[PDB]
């Protein structure tokens, strides 16, 4: 159908700043475009209607312009509450297409992550399951990615994923990753590895045991 | 002041109906061109345009939902229902409701339509899970070996579980993780906790009120 | 793509 593409997607940002979203639609859609702010646990609030139109209640640091096929939400001096993800909704075509979002974090400096791996326990092997969890601690900026590998051999489609929301007062980002195995294939192989790729590690660094090493 | 809120079954089973009510105060469904629509969003996702109803009881569908959406009025009680027609795992998600203006109308003819182009007020948002699964416990798992290490809360059903460290005591560190639903409609969670290499005792205090499930689980190298 | 209900008005 429709398609309405947001970009950033992610930024990172500072007190005062100002900083500018596009949506962008694939078919014109007027001027029928608006903009949201999502607090988390929250629901969207409405900054700009009509592409341009200011929302009453909404402060003047928000502005939206635009029209047709362009369009740009402008912050202009970012406030503490103005941390959230923003979305943009076409209201012209049926449906009401919406966009992926765009989410702002708070900026600092760049932080790599303290990689831990844990074995599973040997009180949950009784029970038949065995997860084996890694630890990413408090990181910046929030995009990591995790590769699991047993034996050398890629991991994929059996591990789940988790963020914490950026912290209040280190304006970090943690993730826990639990590769799931059966206690009967976890104890077919020896090496577990966790690489960890990040923007402040230079290269991936792999933290790994030995099932076999004892 | 516009409010609106959304009720009905925060869990509902695959293949069964799910009935959301949105009621409301602030307007009136019978005011030209009002329009009340639904929104939903998946844990940790985007919005998604489900339907929109209004005062001239025309309606529409988002196009992929289309053959299980059916979407109602009573603008004399003021709300507004949506029926989601066999529903799997995937439709689990927060569904909120919104409002939607008229045009600017000048003697109830319409004269501008600007003010139509945005969804001006929405509800709280409900939250909706879809499971086939049984309340039940959690069963807690070390995560021995700064130093980490933590608690692994495994295979409980429903939402939420409490977790605390030390009693209280411990709580600079500490990560407790959102949880994940698992393929066997469990969720599992993990907390853990950064501390200096040196040291005292480390004990999470896990509970899960709906099996009525209060565990402490001491951790170590 | 059908239109909104407004999508012709002024």
């Amino acid at each position: 159908a429709l398609q309405l593409t947001q970009s950033p997607s992610s930024l990172s940002a500072s007190v005062g700043d100002r900083i500018t979203i596009t949506c962008r639609a694939s078919q014109g859609v007027t001027s029928a475009l608006a903009w949201y702010r999502q607090k988390p646990g929250s629901p969207p609030q409405l900054l700009i209607y009509d592409a341009s139109s200011l929302e009453s209640g909404v402060p003047s640091r928000f502005s939206g312009s635009g029209s047709g096929t362009e369009f740009t939400l402008t912050i202009s001096t970012l406030r503490p509450e103005d941390f959230a993800t923003y979305y943009c909704q076409q209201l012209h075509f049926y449906p009401h297409t919406f966009g992926g979002g765009t989410r702002v974090d708070v900026r600092r400096t760049v932080a790599a992550p303290s990689v831990f791996i844990f074995p599973p326990s040997d009180e949950q092997l009784k029970s038949g399951t065995a997860s084996v969890v890694c630890l990413l601690n408090n990181f910046y900026p929030r995009e990591a990615k995790v590769q699991w590998k047993v034996d050398n051999a890629l991991q994929s489609g059996n591990s789940q994923e988790s963020v914490t929301e950026q912290d209040s007062k280190d304006s970090t980002y943690s993730l826990s990753s639990t590769l799931t195995l059966s206690k009967a294939d976890y104890e077919k192989h020896k090496v577990y590895e966790c690489e960890v790729t990040h923007q402040g590690l230079s290269s991936p660094v792999t933290k790994s045991f030995n099932r076999g090493e004892c | 002041r516009i409010t609106l809120k959304e009720s009905g079954p925060p869990l509902v089973k695959p293949t069964q109906t799910l009935t959301l009510t949105c009621s409301f105060s602030g307007f009136s469904l019978s005011d030209f061109g009002v329009g009340v629509g639904w929104i939903r969003q998946p844990p940790g996702k985007a919005l998604e345009w489900l339907a929109i109803i209004y005062s001239d009881d025309d309606k529409r569908y988002s196009p992929s939902l289309n053959t299980r959406l059916t979407i109602t009025k009573d603008t004399s009680k003021n709300q507004v229902v949506l029926v989601m027609t066999r529903v799997s795992p995937v439709d689990t998600a927060t569904y909120f409701c919104a409002h939607r203006r008229g045009p600017t109308t000048l003697f109830g003819v319409p004269i501008a339509r600007g003010p139509v182009n945005a969804m001006d007020v929405w509800g709280q948002g409900i939250t909706v899970t879809i499971s086939s699964t049984s309340t039940k416990g959690p069963s807690v798992f070390p995560l021995a070996p700064t130093a980490a290490l933590g608690c692994l809360v495994k295979d409980y059903f429903p939402e939420p579980v409490t977790v605390s460290w030390n009693s209280g005591a411990l709580t600079s560190g500490v990560h407790t993780f959102p949880a994940v639903l698992q393929s066997s409609g469990l969720y599992s969670l993990s907390s853990v906790v950064t501390v200096p290499s040196s040291s005292q005792t480390y004990t999470c205090n896990v509970n899960h009120k709906p099996s009525n499930t209060k565990v402490d689980k001491r951790v170590e190298p | 793509l059908e239109l909104d209900k407004w999508a012709s008005l002024w």
